[PDB]
DNA sequence: CATCCGTGACACCAGG
DNA sequence: TATAATGGGAGCTGTCACGGATG
């Protein structure tokens, strides 16, 4: 289209060694300064 | 380890040999001199420096020459060894500062 | 002789016949790019 | 770089003294005598010295040939002695292969190497006799003890 | 922990070491606030299927 | 305060 | 668904360093 190219976001490999990671019982979670949890599956995979 | 701040104030340094002990014991022998410029070479003086008449100031940028020019005091006698600001020494968090580093050779 | 001068090399050259042979490594073979294609399963990473 | 005790490791001395040779025809060892100590260095009797009789060696001076164990001159002689045997034994390989390269590269690498501290006594902290944990952290926990006004932590390089 | 700190001040270097080794453990899960037994697993989970297609 | 042993790690791209 | 049946069977051959166990 001509126009510059996007910020990027999560590469989808980071969410691959997150679940992996998960499917060894280890709990890796993205936080913010706050250190509260930020959401990289955009709530797709919160019941 | 990255360059994070122009200054860590620190007052340490270290001190670069121009003289070595002979491998005969004998004496000290004046060093080589790619070894001083690998040594020297681009790094900011941590405190003042005069020989052969010449004065080379605290936060001095050695160039090439500067370090000809200390390598001919050697010989004359004037110095054995350089006060320098240095990595092993900085006090900058998670790197270093940009006077310790010195040059981008 | 220069041929794009016709003046000659300065000196004297080493010229005689030689026997050389094509490799097996054509650039035909080799020359490659890619703007986008195929990703992988479970790394959504371009193939190899 | 990974900091090995050599396999042809020097030998040095743990404190200052005077040299004292005793070589018998089936053996040998080294003694380094201080004013009101003595040290014993029992070694193998074909080892090559460098030390005169009678002379002054300071700590972590080498007696034998070879290579300096770094941690034993770190033990002996401080941090600034081990950084500077580092970066210079380092240099001798690269130079001796004609490669020019400045200290400061071999400088940033030792620094990483000389990154961490072992606790010798706790003080008022919550730390333990042993732990390792960085000189950075272990600085900070210091100065804000000392701004409490309680015992510092003793720490080891 | 507090049995662990009294080990600590045991004249014995062995004792004191290993004393250590165990209170860095317990000191870890107080400060993180895992319990032990999560080391066991009651619930194996199960990767996503598209991760092992 | 040693020896013995189990467990890590052992260059890059290419095509395969 | 019924005779009796009752303990396996390969393995196949680095090189070093490091931290922990034992002895
Ligand atoms: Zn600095």
């Amino acid at each position: 289209k001509g126009e510059d190219v996007p910020e990027p976001s999560v590469p989808e490999s980071f969410r691959v060694l997150v679940k992996e990671l998960q499917a060894l019982a280890l709990d890796v979670q993205t936080l913010d300064e706050k250190d509260n949890p930020v959401d990289i599956f955009e709530g797709l995979a919160s019941k | 380890i990255v360059v994070r701040e122009a200054d860590c104030g620190t007052t340490n340094y270290i001190s670069v040999p121009l003289f070595q002990p002979d491998e005969v014991t004998r004496s000290l022998r004046l060093r080589k001199r790619a070894d001083i410029e690998a040594g020297l070479y681009g790094r900011v003086l941590a405190r003042e420096v005069e020989v052969l008449g010449v004065r080379l100031e605290e936060g001095r940028y050695l160039s090439m020459d500067d370090v000809h020019l200390l390598i001919k005091a050697a010989e004359a006698g004037e110095i054995q060894e350089v006060p320098v600001r240095s990595p092993l020494t900085c006090q900058t968090r998670y790197g270093v500062c940009q006077k310790c580093y010195g040059y981008d050779l | 002789y220069d041929g794009r001068t016709g003046e000659p090399i300065e000196g004297p050259i080493v010229v005689g016949q030689m026997f050389i042979m094509k490799l097996y490594h054509m650039v035909e073979d080799k020359m490659h790019a890619r703007s986008t294609g195929p990703y992988s399963l479970i790394t959504q990473q371009p193939l190899g | 770089f990974e900091a090995r005790r050599p396999k042809a490791k020097a030998v040095i001395s743990e404190i200052d003294g005077v040299v004292r040779i005793e070589e018998t025809e089936e053996k040998l060892s080294v003694f380094v005598e201080s004013e009101g100590f003595s040290k014993e260095y029992k070694l193998p009797k074909e080892a090559r010295l460098l030390v005169k009789d009678g002379d002054y060696v300071e700590a972590g001076q080498p007696l034998t040939r070879g290579a300096i164990d770094p941690h034993q001159l770190l033990e002996a002689k401080g941090p600034e002695a081990v950084e500077r045997y580092l970066v210079e034994e380092i240099q001798k390989v690269y130079r001796a292969q004609g490669v020019k390269l400045h200290d400061k590269h071999i400088e940033i690498v030792v620094r990483q190497m000389m990154k961490y501290v072992e606790v010798t006594d706790p003080g008022d902290s919550r730390l333990l006799e042993g732990q390792v944990l960085e000189k950075w952290d272990v600085e900070a926990l210091n100065e804000r003890l000392i701004a409490e006004g309680k015992t510092p932590v003793a720490w080891k390089p | 922990e507090k049995e662990l700190l009294e080990e600590m001040k045991h004249p014995s270097r062995a004792r004191r070491a290993k004393a250590r080794k165990r209170l860095e453990v317990v000191r870890a899960f107080l400060d993180s606030g895992n319990r032990p037994e999560w080391m066991i697993l009651e619930a194996v989970p199960v990767l996503p299927p598209d991760l092992r297609p």
